[PDB]
């Protein structure tokens, strides 16, 4: 794999999840 | 319908009336500005980040 990662690690980063930039033309960004 | 809005319920899209042709608007550029600097006791020069 590209990431070096495990294969439960994977499975947890899969397992775990316009909205932005309309927030950040408000003002809020990350 | 004349115009379209986003989640957020601001203006993103309008039309024109004299071609029916459909606009996006986008906001121009704009952001934050930081100074990395060491200490004023050790350089005066300084790096910019936006
Ligand atoms: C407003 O009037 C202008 C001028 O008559 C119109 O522009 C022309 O509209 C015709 C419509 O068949 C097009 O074929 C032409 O190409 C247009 N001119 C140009 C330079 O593109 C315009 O359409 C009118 N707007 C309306 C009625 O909403």
């Amino acid at each position: 794999k590209p990431s070096k990662r495990s294969p439960i690690e994977d499975l947890l980063f899969n397992k775990v999840t316009d909205l932005i930039c309309a927030q950040k033309f408000k003002g809020l960004t990350v | 319908q004349q115009f379209g809005r986003d989640i957020a319920d601001t203006t993103d899209a309008v039309r024109d009336p004299q071609t029916l042709e459909i606009l996006d608007i986008t906001p121009c550029s704009f952001g934050g500005v930081s100074v990395i600097t060491p200490g004023t006791n050790t350089s005066n020069q300084v790096a910019v980040l936006y």
